[PDB]
């Protein structure tokens, strides 16, 4: 399956971006408005992917067209990215159940995650500034990259990337603030910590959520939504959890009309008589 | 015997640092410090407790409770 | 006497180890150990609290208090 | 021995400050003080707990448990 | 006078028996063992929290902390 | 030294009162009594872990340990 995101203005982006969610994935019954919700990913097997064709770099431009993503459909995750000049599949290594037809298949020795990311870019996601302008630059790393082993400018593109567009796809809130570097005003967008901790907690989100039935509130670790236009505001996209599970059984806990995870609510009610906890040195 | 059994209506802690609540109606209290943050978890989960002890009198002493998630 | 009723506006770990609490606009402190996570628990959950003492007045002393669901 | 694995059952404060579990339709009690709260969260949020003691016969008492992801 | 404010971005216990939490850019570390699980619930579940000294600076020793929901 | 940095796969209450996790797929425990409910916290909501200690085998013990939200 083939889609194209385009980055040519704010209506090509967001536009983009909803045309990948409807095709994957479902809306939840109680967190629906209009087209506007938080969905479920359809249900696929494990190794089924999509592409991303990236475009609208120069807007409007058929410049800059030879960046391919490869994202696992059941996960979001970005597997890797394609040359589609060289017809070359750079693929992380924590990917090789992802299998792209018709390509060179490179196997990193990177692996994709945030931590071995930020590392190798010596770049931190929170306060991590995304603009057009470090987009097209981010392409034409990924486009000069060669090789089984990520480098600097590689991860720094791949960061970005992944925020833009996988994390985009996740969360609304990520769509919403960087959708206006892209305007004529030309903004940089800058990473929040609190966009940083959405992404850190989609797999306990993904949990909770299918539970809302229209409850005062939901609580997800450090996550709050106070109100269904929050809820909506914030998330897209879900994972299918029918990493949705970390411990125990018990998705959710309903406290004086809030949905808690249920994690959140046992890890501050396990302690003891403070004097006791205290003294007992 | 079994004092009470429901969810808890009530908690409070008490200036002679004991800890009181309500079930199915009826107040009871307890004197054992870590039966402090079982209880108010319970309460906020809304665990069934079930109060034990020799009296079940309301406004009387317990240090035995059982804590059921349904 | 009842003092403040209402949720937990925010909370403070003061120097000399008491405890406080900003209940209905007002201020009160406790010494005792055994509320902080407790007051904690029941800030972090919008429990109603009810703040029990002999003197009223923002920022006076408690021992006492009562928590409440919804 | 590994006696029990499984989720909580329910708990037990009981009137000698032990503590008990029902585990895989035993009961075993324990009177490491620090385990009380431990074993009650893991019974709210329904975490997999392992019992290891001497004895697996319900009544029987233990000192040790593992707290399991399953 | 607040020191830092936000959420904790991490906390860490040190072999010599202090508590660092990392708020606002800046680490600031207790010893205060009441202040241990009050700051790690505050980090888990997303509080804000104002630290608190008569003196403010960088890697400095506090036992003033405000906790605010949001 | 740098021992482990992941998430708790399983915690264990062991018989001479020190307190086990399992991190990238060693063992290590503790006798920190203030530990052990940060440690569930952690165990429970996913948290990164941070273990630091002189030896890094499985079966070492530490003091150090840092909480991350990433
Ligand atoms: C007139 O004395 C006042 O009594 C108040 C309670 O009626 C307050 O004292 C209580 O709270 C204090 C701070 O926590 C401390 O614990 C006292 O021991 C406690 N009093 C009793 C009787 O338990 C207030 O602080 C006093 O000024
Ligand atoms: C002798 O001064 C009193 O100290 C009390 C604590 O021992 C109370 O002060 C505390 O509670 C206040 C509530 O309005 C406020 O939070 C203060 O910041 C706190 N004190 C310290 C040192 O942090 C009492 O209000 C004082 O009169």
């Amino acid at each position: 399956r083939e889609f194209t995101i385009d980055f040519s203005t704010q209506q090509s982006y967001v536009s983009s971006l909803n045309s990948i969610r409807t095709e994957i994935s479902t809306p939840l019954e109680h967190i629906s408005q209009g087209t506007t919700s938080v969905s479920v990913i359809n249900h696929t097997p494990p190794g089924s992917y999509f592409a991303v064709d990236i475009r609208g770099l120069d807007v409007y431009q058929a410049r800059f067209d030879h960046l391919r993503l490869i994202i696992e459909q059941n996960n979001l995750y970005v597997a890797g990215f394609v040359n589609t000049a060289t017809n070359t599949f750079y693929r992380f290594s924590d990917f090789t159940h992802i299998s792209v037809p018709g390509v060179t298949t490179v196997s990193m020795t990177t692996d994709s995650s945030y931590t071995t990311l930020q590392r190798v870019a010596a770049l931190e996601r929170s306060g991590m500034q995304i603009s057009r302008h470090s987009l097209v630059s981010s392409y034409l790393a990924l486009m000069e990259f060669s090789g089984n082993t990520m480098t600097r400018d590689a991860s720094r593109a791949v960061l970005r990337f992944v925020t833009v567009t996988a994390e985009a796809l996740r969360f609304r809130q990520i769509q919403r603030e960087f959708r206006q570097a892209l305007s004529e005003t030309a903004p940089v967008y800058t990473m929040t910590p609190g966009d940083v901790d959405l992404t850190l907690n989609w797999g306990r989100i993904s949990n909770v959520l299918p539970e809302y039935r229209g409850e005062d509130g939901v609580r997800v670790g450090r996550i709050s939504f106070n109100n269904i236009s929050a809820i909506l505001g914030t998330v897209a996209v879900i994972l299918n959890c029918h990493e949705c599970q970390i411990t125990g059984d018990r998705p959710v806990i309903k406290i004086n009309n809030t949905l808690w995870e249920s994690n959140t609510a046992a890890a501050f009610l396990n302690r003891k008589s403070q004097f006791l906890y205290t003294t007992g040195k | 015997a079994d004092c009470a059994k429901g969810k808890i209506e009530f908690s409070k802690y008490n200036e002679d640092d004991t800890f009181t609540v309500k079930v199915d109606g009826k107040e009871y209290w307890t004197s054992r410090w870590n039966l402090q943050p079982l209880l108010q978890s319970a309460q906020l989960t809304g665990m069934t407790v079930t109060i034990k002890s020799s009296t079940c009198e309301s406004g009387s002493g317990f240090a035995e409770v059982q804590f059921n998630n349904d």
